[PDB]
């Protein structure tokens, strides 16, 4: 229902790795 | 789901929810994100509100909304901006929120299939 | 220059165009089709304003601008509405032309090399 | 190179059915 928003993390952000 | 998120809230609570974070969140860009119109192909997401830090790039979402969805290596997507405005995925997020940011204060993106334009 | 062809022509001269040509070619849709602002990677086309049979669907006109252009396989590109609109490729020329076309009558189109957006 | 801006390009009939 969108009551909070969903927060990207930093930790969500270091688990995106790059080739 | 299936509703816009702008049919499901007031202008006013909208503009104020939008001041409200970025007092506490002045680094962070409040990002709304829904299924394309007519969008058939794709899952939905859980959550259509996103707070995303603002030094990220248009990229570095797709992954995040691709890890969200769970997808499969055929299904691919853009990230369109407000309606079906494409831009480059090698923008910074703070980049796009500065020149596309809605009346209310939201970005809005909305995710479809690249097949869907042809790709 | 050259400049956007909405700045080589005057409206007047551009709506006049355009009374004249849906008169003497009812089943076409006049389309500008031009590049990309600031796109350098694809070629420019030997002509700019197109006569588009109007049963057609964007997949169709994208087939042709991909001929028109030379492209081999592996290179992508993307043909959008006016400045970055993203037309589905399902969609009827004719819907495009009555929902996006420009007061001068003309519909306008830019393409740009995927390179432009970040792929 | 410059594209002309005098004249149409006319997409044709036979043009769309090929190649098929």
């Amino acid at each position: 229902d969108d009551a909070v928003f969903d927060i990207i993390t930093d930790e969500e952000l270091c688990q995106i790795q790059e080739s | 789901s299936d509703r816009p998120f702008k049919q499901r809230r007031s202008f006013a609570d909208r503009c104020k929810e939008v001041q409200q974070i970025r007092d506490q969140h002045p680094s962070k860009i409040p990002v709304i994100i829904e299924r394309y119109k007519g969008e058939k192909q794709l899952p939905v997401l859980d959550k259509t509100k996103f707070l995303v830090p603002d030094h990220v790039n248009m990229s570095e979402l797709v992954k995040i909304i691709r890890r969200r969805l769970q997808l499969n290596p055929t299904q691919a997507f853009f990230l369109l901006v407000n309606q079906h405005s494409m831009v480059s995925v090698s923008t910074p997020i703070a980049d796009i929120y500065e020149q596309e940011k809605d009346e209310d204060g939201f970005l809005y993106m909305v995710y479809a299939s690249q097949e869907t334009f042809g790709f």
